[PDB]
């Protein structure tokens, strides 16, 4: 019954502005704390401060005191996060949280993902990686963005020893790679072709991995 | 009516 | 602020089997009103963090019984009876005696499982990347355990330390091992300035490394 349901995804460039909503439902919504926490990609979490749902008066710790505002829409249960002049650093996923008697942090909202990059829609350069019982080949998916690309093998027929790992930020753009498992005897012999899709840019490309 | 911290409503 | 300090900060465990991790504060988290707030949460991958236990022993509605918080003063547990699957995740405790609210750094418990050394390919430039004036040398690192690995580089002998970019798999969910993938990127003309390129896996499975090479000629 008790839930907070927070804004979805906000991609933004550097200097522009954000707000996110959280909306309250299951009870009165003034009579207890909305709190806002940071969690940056892979690392801990970070508490921001405090609403006050009565009186409308906020609290914002040492790090989040200046580009930060938090506001309220109390007729529909709804609290906002404002963040001013976006920086890179500001990437995270942002959550809500309730507080109860003996503790400030006890329901959480499903978390915001703010990303912040002065990046343009680029599609990727898809490069076959061949080696200079089995055999490792792979495939380096470079220079993207943004967020996802799908990668594929054989169109899913292979997909027993496949390892497509997180993408990395060089330079501003996004580089992932995958690597294929398969039977000596499978390779060279017999074709094997990744398959990689970028939705945000229309682009799906087909790369067969020839010996070299 | 309200803590430091938040505590409670 | 007040520190709060886990130990330790990767715990492997094993199904059926109880786990226990440690949270120390750099002052007394006791309050004015004879109370102690010291909370632990859990968050399980691509979840948002969840409630297990609050004021150092009270489990939360519908928390499983066999979660087990305890600790007094600057010292506090948080015990599994038996762990499970559902368990797998990171565990943050944290404070709200003082202000601000402070967190551990987080405890991720993992699968553990015998050592399986990793099986190193490395990959040349390929020739489309080169006519575009671009050279990336891939290394992968597949199907080890522990995580902990150290990957090293060499161009004809000599190391290279810059330009390097590492990416990591999270635990497998059949096999449970790891996988690290390693990527060297330099320009064009510095890629044919040198013959020999070598990747280097330093695990504890061995006293010395597991070494690939490829030159180009």
């Amino acid at each position: 019954q008790i839930q907070l349901v927070q804004s979805g995804p906000e991609l933004k460039k550097p200097g522009e502005t954000v707000k996110i909503s959280c909306k309250a439902s299951g009870y009165t919504f003034t009579d207890y704390s909305i709190h806002w926490v940071k969690q940056a990609p892979g690392k801990g979490l970070k508490w921001m401060g405090w609403i006050n749902t009565e009186t409308g008066e906020p609290t914002y710790t040492d790090d989040f005191k200046g580009r930060f505002a938090f506001s309220l829409e109390s007729s529909a249960s709804t609290a906002f996060l404002q963040i001013n002049n976006l920086k890179n650093e500001d990437t995270a996923t942002y959550f809500c949280a309730r507080a109860t008697t003996a503790t400030e942090l006890a329901y959480w909202g499903q978390g915001t993902l703010v990303t912040v990059s002065a990046a343009k829609t680029t599609p990727p350069s898809v490069y076959p990686l061949a080696p200079g019982s089995m055999v490792t080949l792979g495939c380096l998916v470079k220079g993207y963005f943004p967020e996802p690309v799908t990668v594929t093998w054989n169109s899913g027929s292979l997909s027993s020893g496949v390892h497509t790992f997180p993408a990395v930020l060089q330079s501003d753009l996004y580089t992932l790679s995958s690597s294929v498992t398969v039977p000596s005897s499978t390779w060279p012999s017999e074709t094997v072709t990744c398959n990689v899709a970028h939705p945000a840019s229309s682009t799906k490309v087909d790369k067969k991995i020839v010996p070299r | 009516a309200r803590g430091l911290t938040g505590r409670p409503g | 602020d007040v520190v709060m300090t886990q130990t330790p900060l990767t715990l492997s465990v094993t199904i059926g089997q109880p786990a226990s991790i440690s949270c120390k504060s750099s002052q007394s988290l006791l309050d004015s009103d004879g109370k102690t707030y010291l909370n632990w949460l859990l968050q399980r991958p691509g979840q948002s963090p969840k409630r297990l236990i609050y004021l150092v022993s009270k489990l939360d509605s519908g928390v499983p019984d066999r979660f087990t918080g305890s600790g007094s003063g600057t010292d506090f547990t948080l015990k599994i009876s038996r762990v499970e699957a559902e368990d797998l995740g990171v565990y943050y405790c944290w404070q709200g005696t003082h202000f601000p609210l402070t967190f551990g750094a987080g405890t991720k418990l993992e699968l553990k499982r015998a050592d399986a050394a990793p099986t190193v390919s490395i990959f040349p430039p390929s020739s489309e990347q080169l006519t575009s004036g671009g050279a990336s040398v891939v290394c992968f690192l597949n199907n080890f355990y522990p995580k902990d690995i150290n990957v090293k580089w060499k161009i004809d002998g000599s190391e290279r330390q810059n330009g390097v970019l590492n990416s990591w798999t999270d635990q497998d969910s059949k096999d449970s091992t790891y996988s690290m993938s390693s990527t060297l990127t330099l320009t064009k003309d510095e890629y044919e300035r040198h013959n020999s390129y070598t990747c280097e896996a330093t695990h504890k499975t061995s006293t010395s490394p597991i070494v690939k090479s490829f030159n180009r000629n």
